[PDB]
């Protein structure tokens, strides 16, 4: 939960190798969207 | 069992007094169950480091191969009363510590499986012990399933009656001579084996199919398509992920527990919203080949629905827009970033292009992707099965395919049929004769300039 909650302190307010161990850890709940919610796939 | 580990070089049975001289230091340290939370949490540690960027894609994976043999050691060794004395309880496994739901049942489902094959009273002891599932929510999936789900393996849902005798005429085919008679009481021995062990599964795997008819009346009264979506993120796809084995064993229940109009539902969920993109981009060489090697045995068993069997005819070209999604998903994942997102998309198309072509048009897209980003960049040497693949994705491209046969309604695309029709009509009276001069555009560019539309 803390993991959304940097992406709402982030809205609010390497860089893909952080990315990538990011969305290994939100496959658990918050799979089925994934579509533009934390950043941009590209 | 035995004679496919003799095979591959496994050779568990061969040194067993080796090895269990080896287990019994870890138990006077007192530490077997302290090994196992130590390897797990430094696989979750090593997203917390930052020293470099490809190999830390492969120590995740390699912390992965290492905690899953040291668990095939134990179950190899401590057999009866000292599992239960070393490895620590499935209550607080979940309680204390916090492992995963994936991992938590990998290393107690041989026991649970082997009690409630023991006494049917105890039926009632292990099912009751349960704990708190805080990885995923309980809130509205149905724990008829879920448990039901995560309890069986590939030992009670697939019989087969073929390779049980493959072997029987084989060994008595190569073992045709005076040798010993030590070795022909062995090999008589052997083949009275194969013969319990087979009358046997069928006891255990006949318990089972109907065990599940049993409830199949419940789970398809309720269809709540994100009563689907509870059950396809928390349980299925987590199980796909982890091994080739447990990859086989999400494809054959689903057609085994659900019904043929409910699994078009869930099946069209899975393809409809775009997550095959996403899903590829988050896994490590491993993990990418086993979500190949649960969609070729899918689309195996559905083209076996379609020539014998009967589709109807709009749900015949539901399944050609199934289709027609995973290649444009596959391309905008073949043309993306550095390494990651290219090395899943190849090592994912070595498994599914056995059962690739079903589509003329289709094939013709992924094979020209192919040969644009040995053109753009090239950092490591990712040819060497990109030469290969190559070559596979051609030789298949001219064995049997055709789009119009299965589709009925085109619209435009048979009013393109007619432009495509006969324009090749001149070409023929332009090559071998001549009488008017026109050049056109041969077919490789209008893809591209095609392709240029489709990847944006």
């Amino acid at each position: 939960e803390a993991a959304q909650a940097k992406w709402e302190s982030k809205i609010s307010s390497d860089e893909i190798i952080r990315q990538w161990q990011t969305l290994r850890f939100l496959r658990s709940r918050y799979l089925f969207d994934f579509d533009k919610v934390n950043e941009k796939t590209g | 069992k035995q004679y496919a580990r003799h095979l591959i070089y496994d050779f568990r049975d061969d040194n067993s007094v080796i090895s269990s001289r080896l287990t019994s230091f870890f138990t006077d340290q007192s530490a077997i169950s302290e090994i196992i939370l130590l390897l797990y949490t430094l696989n979750l540690k090593a997203n917390t480091q930052n020293s470099h960027y490809k190999i830390l894609s492969t120590r995740c994976d390699e912390m992965n191969t290492l905690l899953w043999s040291f668990i095939e050691l134990i179950k190899h060794c401590l057999k009866g009363k000292a599992f239960e004395e070393n490895v620590l309880p499935f209550v607080e496994l979940n309680n204390r510590f916090h492992l995963s739901t994936p991992w938590t049942f990998h290393i107690w489902r041989d026991y649970l499986d082997n009690q409630l094959n023991s006494n049917e009273n105890f039926s009632i002891d292990e099912l009751i012990e349960g704990a708190e599932f805080s990885d995923v929510d309980l809130t509205k999936i149905s724990k008829d399933l879920f448990t039901t789900f995560w309890r069986l393996s590939l030992y009670d849902i697939h019989f087969d009656k073929s390779l049980y005798d493959e072997r029987k005429n084989a060994l008595s085919g190569e073992n045709t001579g005076h040798m010993s008679n030590r070795k022909k009481h062995l090999i008589q021995n052997q083949i009275k084996d194969i013969l319990v062990t087979g009358i046997s599964h069928q006891r255990a795997f006949k318990k089972t199919s109907e065990f599940i008819s049993e409830k199949s009346n419940v789970w398809n009264k309720d269809c709540g398509e994100d009563q689907i979506k509870i059950f396809l993120q928390n349980c299925v796809v987590p199980r796909v992920l982890f091994s080739p084995s447990d990859a086989l064993f999400s494809s054959f229940f689903i057609f085994m527990a659900f019904r043929t109009e409910n699994l078009m539902s869930i099946l069209n969920t899975c393809i409809t919203s775009n997550i095959l993109k996403t899903l590829l981009f988050c896994c490590t060489s491993s993990e990418a080949g086993n979500l190949g090697l649960f969609f070729t045995d899918v689309l195996k068993k559905l083209e076996k629905m379609r020539l014998n069997g009967d589709f109807n005819d709009q749900a015949s070209r539901k399944l050609y827009e199934w289709h027609s999604v995973i290649t444009e998903q596959v391309i905008d994942l073949l043309s993306e970033k550095n390494y990651m997102s290219i090395r899943n998309g190849i090592e994912f198309m070595k498994h599914v292009t056995s059962v690739f072509p079903v589509v003329k048009a289709h094939i013709q897209l992924v094979y020209t992707t192919l040969e644009e980003n040995l053109i753009n960049e090239e950092r490591e040497d990712i040819k060497l099965p990109s030469s290969a693949l190559i070559g596979h994705l051609k030789a298949r491209l001219k064995d049997a395919l055709e789009l119009d046969e299965f589709c009925t309604l085109t619209e435009e695309e048979a009013e393109q049929k007619r432009i495509r029709e006969m324009e090749l009509e001149e070409i023929k009276n332009y090559e071998t004769a001549c009488q008017n001069e026109q050049k056109q555009v041969a077919l490789r560019k209008q893809l591209e300039l095609n392709k240029s539309q489709r990847l944006q």
